């Protein structure tokens, strides 16, 4: 009664959700933390030598600020969630019979929806009734599973009466359902109608994540919606994900903090040894408490207060919106663009954007990810001919013109009936549309390839009748009638299918297609005539990564088909094992056949993919593919997206209950123990393991076993795995040998594997959408990986490294002044600067030259780093951004923070530097003085760290230090007078009426400027080696693994695969169809032809 | 939809990116060198032109001579003038029961400075940049309201309050501030010139318009505990200090930045200091003891630096000389390398 809504809400936070997960995500970074407490420890009397609510009011204004890029952030993920919800639904209603348009968000439990076909469907919905004969529907679990094949969903007899819209009032009743949990192809229900029990199963059971084809509609009983269905259960949440460049901040953090306890500790010991030594020499001071371990505690916290602002407060922030704006500049980039679904590749999470420039493996999907799931007929090995560049359609005008040569042609009954093997044995079903097209309603992508190849090369294939005739259309004929006599089911212990026919003539023939081992073992072909060169071009489709099938026929007589037909009616009326039984007769029937001819389809990568994956393994990311489909089928996309080269080995492992180290023990055995360069030998070795093989090598006795020495292949294409497995993969490699990470997907077979990762990209665009929400990075198209991932990810790791190096450097070149003055206080905690101009250094002038520096620099131009992806192993090394650059960094604003301190002591010496009327520069107006000289050491080392000089640089890098001097009599002008910076008083007057403080601030900026300026003169005319050297860089092995078991070369590669399930339908779809006679009075009712 | 095709948008921005030729770096150290060369010369010679004299008469009343006019030893005279001075500067120590040892300092001014001379007292080792020291003065008490108990300062806290009163002008800085009362003549022995001297327009400008006369009522307050010997009665209605008037108190209270400082007492603007012999009669008020350094007084006429500071003159010098030792490095470098 309490069941939930049917929204998908990615987002990050809801509600309440907010502020325990926004403060844990803002004070997991230690420079929150640590100004929480130096500003709760300020606010002991007495002890503050800053304000209270100095570090209170700029901690607070970064909270506020990193709170409205979570806020912002946020909304634009919820708007993409609604964007997902306000999908069309439609919805029967009460009050009156008609299903209306209504949303998604609108669907609760217990609500017969309808869905049309090719559009998604919205809830996990038990099928009640459909416009099928028998009530069946085809779906196509590419998302909740990732077979491209199509799926029988069968609705009982007793519920798919309920065909018409008005009849569905007195469908009353209950469904005792399942638990919601997340067992994809497992169902247990039982619905009660008026007044049966009706039992239940995964055969009507119609998931979320998948869409309807081929069919017309259906009626669905609503069981699960939102997060209770089976695919988004436990895969929705955004999780917090920490990128791998602020851990190394944190520790940076960690680092300061080590140096700022050493300055506490010599400074507050250097106040014990003074406070105790000169006590007689400082009766001024009237120090009459004797407390010194007191006094030691509170001395200790002015320090701890005054030495706080070395690690940066505009830290996680001005990352934060350097990550934000690079993620607006990368989420609207026309070379990242997909102009057909019109998806400007949108960033949502906006924080893991320098994650891109770290990644190592990438684990992709490949149903949608790098296929367009379409197959087109490519070729066909027809009585041993393809071509003699590549020609395949000049042999179809050679086929067609070959048949023509009827009078003088061997060929021509070859052709014939392979051509009509091509539009007679399978089960498509045709569609008469209304315009001049047909369109064949196939379970097969397989099967479409070959009878639309078919219906392109002549033989149109037009009508199916059950028991009954099966029609085709010649282009130089008109029409010849088949009769469809049996039909033999694919099935994955079998690899093959068959069909018996009758031909017009009373000839009754067999037609087979299937794989050569298994096709091959059960033909003669006249001493094999045709059957070698059939192999030699089997080896010439699986070297393009074409799926293929071996197309066969043989003769029946009639007594043969008599007492045979006799057998095969006895064999299938049997409950025992229908299936056993049928593959048992169906190769008693299918002995010394004829090898006609082999088939050649394509499954139709994505635009790009073989482009983007040699691109990427040159950037040397190791790309797995996390797939859900079948072996031969990533197999084929393997070696047709270039991941599996020529000769390479193929480490399959396809394991049983306990039979697991024998083939990681004699694969590891036979791979460590002889060593080769083993830099070509990476490059010729892939792994293969299954979903059953997976789930018992993910487990920690065979876990990093699996990765630390079988992280030695190539390419990993785990096959057939379910959407736990894909993440327990993610994070099994993410925990073990933490590399850094990404996953790209299409659908929501993807959103654990997605949300698993360090940066989980998503495909945006097609029926699989529900990935690219739940993503990091949404993406259109898996070719914008490339320049997502080469371009906008060194560029966004290294422009983030100089961004982060640079504030450690500013907040220790200002604060690091406060240090060398505890020498000349009195070891007392005097603060140089005004309150408040501290909080507006590292707030209003200092902030925007990393944010230029962050975003509007670039190192390398973007020809350069995709032409040399090379370049890219520059940040998987994490070489731009270290602890030890780190502390070069600090060092450089120690010795910057050191000179403007000794230089304006030596200049301000007495406070006597100054003209007018023997007046005095006091404390502030050397405060100033050395906080201005600092601002001008600190940005012009922001214009010794960028590269190149937008217009945006001129507004942050010169204009910064223009707002601080048009800024400054302002404030020391106006706040004086309302008591808020009374230590200005005169201080205009003082520094900017001075000759000796412009002085100081044109020569002493320009001694630390000349060190980074003669180093950065030297690290790019006599050191070059940031990008130039990077541009300016055996059968024994390979007969030890050929001899462990299962490992397959490339040289013996057949290419078969078919795209066919037990639960697909080939043996029951055939008996039912009628294309001549049209829909019903209610829908597109076809009625039960049988 | 489509992003936009703009510069901006597609990261085409009008960007110039710099090379570091030896055709621009070169002529630019050459040409920083070049113009900080001759400006840090006019700030070392407009530095060596201010003439100071400074003489620590810390050590006057224990080293004391009392009877005659005796040198004073070579640690504590410092003299820059454009001549030398013949006769070195004495010392005495008078006490005549109300002076309560003056310390007479007789120097020997060489030449007629035309420049405005201002006389500072110089202390050393007082660490007036200390924490509790900056704090510590009610900034509404100086202002001249009157300020009660619980409403004052409370970083006054030691000098803030006493017997059943408070303090008027309260905290560290307010107290223990420097009453060695320099006379406001140099008076000039053997007829030279008998110059006088003025504390008026000491002070900054901004401190005569805060620091402003009380309005209590002189029995509500009580002088801090340091000067109550000037104050020995306690404060009365016709001997309350003018705040606003005083004009040294508010040099006081102007804290420097440094242990080791200047402080204006006196200044003539309006008149040059002939080459006289120049008596300056220092009442010793303030004791060594308690602070850990020495008092002394400047005689100085400073210049646009405003002090004999060479450290600016040669700091463009050192700027200067490493963008001409680099410059001859990246260029010597430069020719023989590819050699
Ligand atoms: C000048 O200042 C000194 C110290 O700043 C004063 O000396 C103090 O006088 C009070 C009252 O006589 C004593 O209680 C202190 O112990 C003295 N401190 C010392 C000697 O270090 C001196 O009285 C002031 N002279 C004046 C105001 O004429
Ligand atoms: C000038 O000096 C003489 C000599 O001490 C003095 O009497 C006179 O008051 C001074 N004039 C002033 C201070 O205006
Ligand atoms: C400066 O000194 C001269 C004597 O040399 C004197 O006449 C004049 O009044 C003094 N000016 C001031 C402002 O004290």
């Amino acid at each position: 009664f309490g069941y939930s809504d049917n929204h998908i809400s990615t987002t990050k936070y809801n509600f309440a959700t907010f502020l325990p997960k926004f403060l844990f995500q803002e004070f997991s970074k230690y420079a929150n933390l640590f100004f929480l407490c130096t500003s709760a420890i300020q606010q002991v009397p007495h002890v503050s030598p800053t304000n209270r609510y100095t570090t209170i009011g700029t901690l607070l204004v970064v909270l506020i600020v990193s709170a409205m890029k979570e806020c912002i952030e946020d909304i634009k993920r919820a708007n993409s969630d609604k964007e997902l919800n306000n999908s069309t639904a439609e919805i029967f209603s009460e009050a009156h019979d008609d299903f209306v348009e209504k949303r998604w968000i609108d669907i609760r439990v217990g609500d017969i929806i309808r869905v049309k076909s090719e559009e998604p469907i919205p809830a996990d919905t038990i099928i009640l009734s459909s416009s099928e004969p028998e009530g069946l529907c085809y779906i196509e679990t590419a998302n909740l599973d990732g077979e491209t094949n199509l799926k029988i969903k069968q609705s009982r007899v007793e519920t798919a009466k309920f065909i018409d819209v008005k009849t569905l009032k007195n469908m009353n009743g209950k469904v005792v359902s399942e638990q919601p949990n997340s067992s994809l192809y497992t169902y247990e229900g039982t619905m009660t109608l008026n007044d049966r029990q009706i039992p239940l199963s995964p055969d009507q059971m119609i998931l979320r994540g998948a869409t309807l084809r081929n069919t017309a509609w259906i009626f669905g009983l609503v069981i699960f919606t939102g997060h209770e269905t089976k695919l988004l259960r436990n895969a929705t949440a955004t999780p917090i994900k920490r990128t791998a460049v602020e851990k190394i901040i944190n520790r940076q953090i960690i680092a300061l903090f080590t140096v700022l306890i050493v300055l506490i500790l010599i400074s507050s010991i250097g106040n014990v040894i003074m406070s105790t030594a000169d006590a007689k020499h400082l009766s001024y001071l009237y120090l009459e408490g004797t407390n010194k371990a007191g006094l030691f505690f509170k001395d200790f916290l002015t320090f701890w207060i005054l030495f706080s602002n070395l690690v940066p407060i505009s830290l996680f922030v001005t990352v934060e919106l350097i990550k934000y704006y690079q993620a607006f500049m990368i989420g609207s980039d026309l070379d990242l663009y997909y102009e057909k679904t019109d998806t400007p590749t949108v960033v949502r999470t906006s924080s893991l954007v320098e994650e891109l420039g770290q990644i190592e493996y990438i684990f992709s999907d490949k149903t949608g990810t790098l296929t367009r799931n379409i197959m087109e007929f490519k070729s066909c090995s027809i009585a041993g001919h393809c071509y003699d560049g590549i020609e395949v359609g000049y042999r179809k005008f050679d086929d067609l013109k070959k048949k023509l040569n009827d009078p003088s042609d061997e060929d021509s009954p070859i052709i014939n009936d392979f051509l009509t093997l091509l539009a007679t044995c399978h089960t498509v079903i045709p569609e008469f549309q209304s315009d001049g097209s047909i369109k064949y309603q196939a379970a097969s992508p397989d099967e479409g390839a070959l009878v639309q190849g078919g219906a392109d090369l002549g033989y149109k294939f037009i009508i199916r009748k059950p028991n009954s005739v099966t029609v085709l259309l010649e282009e130089t004929g008109e029409e010849k009638e088949y009769q469809l006599l049996n039909i033999c089911e694919f099935n994955s212990t079998r690899k093959r299918m068959s069909a018996i026919f009758r031909f017009p003539d009373g000839s009754i023939k067999l037609f087979c297609k299937g794989a050569d081992t298994v096709i091959l073992e059960r033909l003669d072909d006249e001493a094999n005539q045709y059957v070698e060169a059939t192999m030699r071009h089997l080896e010439d489709y699986a070297s393009e990564g074409l799926r293929t099938l071996c197309l066969a026929m043989r003769d029946i007589s009639e007594g043969e088909y008599e007492e045979w037909n006799s057998i095969y009616n006895e064999a299938a009326t049997t409950l025992d094992n229908r299936a056993e039984k049928l593959d048992e007769a169906a190769n008693l029937i299918e002995k010394n056949l004829i090898l006609i001819g082999a088939t050649a389809i394509e499954d139709k990568l994505q635009d790009g993919v073989p482009e983007t994956i040699h691109t990427l393994q040159e950037a040397g990311i190791k790309i797995w593919v996390l797939t859900g489909d079948r072996q031969e089928t990533a197999i084929n996309i393997g070696m047709s997206c270039r991941l599996l080269s020529e000769d390479m080995n193929l480490l399959i492992i396809n394991e049983e209950t306990r039979d697991d180290t024998e083939r990681n023990l004699l694969e590891k055995i036979n791979a460590l123990n002889e060593h080769q360069l083993s830099t070509h030998d990476m490059n010729t070795l892939a792994l293969v393991i299954d979903g059953k093989s997976l789930g018992f090598a993910l487990e920690p006795e065979l876990e990093d076993y699996l990765l630390t020495v079988a992280k030695l292949c190539k390419a990993v294409i785990c096959c057939r795995v379910s959407p736990l497995q894909k993440a327990l993969v993610v994070k099994m490699v993410k925990r073990k040998s933490s590399s850094l990470l990404l996953a790209i997907g299409d659908g929501a077979n993807d959103v654990s594997m997605i949300q698993a990762a360090h940066v989980g990209v998503g495909i945006s665009g097609m029926e699989g959408m529900q990935a690219a929400r739940s993503a990091d990075i949404a993406v259109g198209q898996f070719k914008f990986l490339k320049k997502l991932l080469l371009v906008h990810g060194s560029w966004s790791y290294q422009r983030i490294s100089v961004a982060i190096l640079y504030s450690f450097y500013k907040n220790t070149a200002l604060y690091m002044t406060q240090f060398w003055y505890v020498f000349a206080n009195a070891f007392s905690g005097q603060s140089i600067m005004e309150s408040w101009t501290m909080s507006f250094y590292n707030l209003f002038f200092t902030v925007w030259p990393p944010f230029v520096i962050g975003v509007f620099d670039q190192f390398v131009s973007s020809r350069l780093l995709e032409r040399y992806p090379q370049l890219y192993k520059l940040g998987q090394k994490g070489q731009f951004f270290s602890v030890y650059i780190f502390w070069g960094w600090i060092i450089n604003g120690f010795f910057h923070s050191a000179i403007v301190f000794i230089g304006t002591i030596l200049i301000y010496r007495y406070g006597f530097a100054l003209n007018m009327h023997g007046e005095l520069a006091d404390h502030w107006s050397w405060g100033v003085t050395v906080y201005t000289t600092s601002v001008i050491i600190v940005l012009g080392k922001a214009a010794l760290v960028t590269n190149q000089w937008t217009k945006f640089t001129l507004i942050a890098i010169p204009g910064s230090l223009l707002f601080w001097l048009i800024f400054f009599p302002i404030y020391a002008s106006i706040f004086p007078h309302a008591n808020i910076s009374r230590e200005y008083y005169g201080v205009v007057k003082h520094t900017y009426g001075s000759g000796v403080f412009w002085l100081t601030l044109i020569v002493l900026p320009i001694f630390a400027l000349v060190r980074d300026f003669l180093w950065k003169y030297y690290k790019r005319m006599y050191e070059p080696e940031t990008y130039h050297v990077i541009q300016e860089m055996v059968q024994q092995f390979q007969n030890a693994i050929r001899k462990v078991r299962q490992v397959q070369r490339m040289k013996k590669q057949r290419g078969f695969a078919f795209s066919q399930a037990e639960e697909g339908g080939q043996e029951k779809i055939v008996r039912m169809y009628d294309t001549t006679q049209k829909r019903g009075k209610y829908g597109e009712l076809q009625d039960a032809s049988a | 939809k489509k992003p936009p095709n703009t510069a901006f948008r597609q990261q085409r921005l009008k960007a110039w990116q710099p090379i570091l030729s030896p055709q621009s770096v070169l002529p630019l150290l050459i040409f920083v060198a070049c113009i900080f060369t001759p400006i840090g010369i006019g700030l070392i010679v407009s530095a060596t032109k201010v003439q100071d004299l400074t003489i620590d008469y810390s050590h006057c009343d224990t080293k004391a001579s009392t009877t005659a006019f005796e040198d004073i030893p070579k640690k504590y005279i410092k003299y820059h003038f454009k001549s030398k001075v013949e006769n070195k500067p004495q010392w005495r120590l008078t006490e005549n029961e109300n002076g309560e040892q003056s310390c007479e300092l007789q120097f020997e001014i060489p030449n007629d400075i035309k420049k405005s001379i201002f006389i500072y007292y110089k202390i050393t080792n007082f660490y007036q940049n200390h924490r509790r020291y900056v704090q510590s003065f009610d900034t509404k008490q100086i202002l001249g309201e009157p300020i009660k108990k619980d409403d004052l300062d409370t970083s006054c806290s030691p000098i803030r309050s006493r017997e059943d009163k408070i303090i008027y002008p309260c905290g560290l800085i307010a107290n223990s501030m420097f009453n060695d009362t320099f006379s406001q003549v140099l008076s000039g022995i053997d007829d030279t010139e008998d110059y006088n001297l003025t504390n008026k327009h000491i002070s900054w400008s901004i401190d005569r318009h805060r620091f402003k006369t009380t309005k209590y009522n002189a029995s509500d307050i009580v002088p801090p505990p340091n000067w109550m010997k000037k104050y020995p009665d306690g404060y009365t209605d016709e001997n309350l200090p003018d705040i606003h008037t005083w004009e040294e108190f508010q040099v006081w209270m102007r804290t420097a930045a440094f242990p080791k400082f200047y402080k204006l007492t006196l200044k003539n603007e309006s008149a040059s200091l002939p080459k006289g012999k120049y008596q300056m009669n220092i009442e010793l008020n303030y004791p060594i003891s308690l602070f850990g350094g020495t008092k002394s007084f400047v005689l100085t006429t400073n210049g646009a630096i405003g002090g004999r500071n060479m450290s600016l003159g040669v700091l463009y010098l050192i700027v200067a000389g490493l963008c001409a030792l680099f410059g001859i490095i990246f260029l010597v470098k430069l020719i023989f390398q590819p050699r």
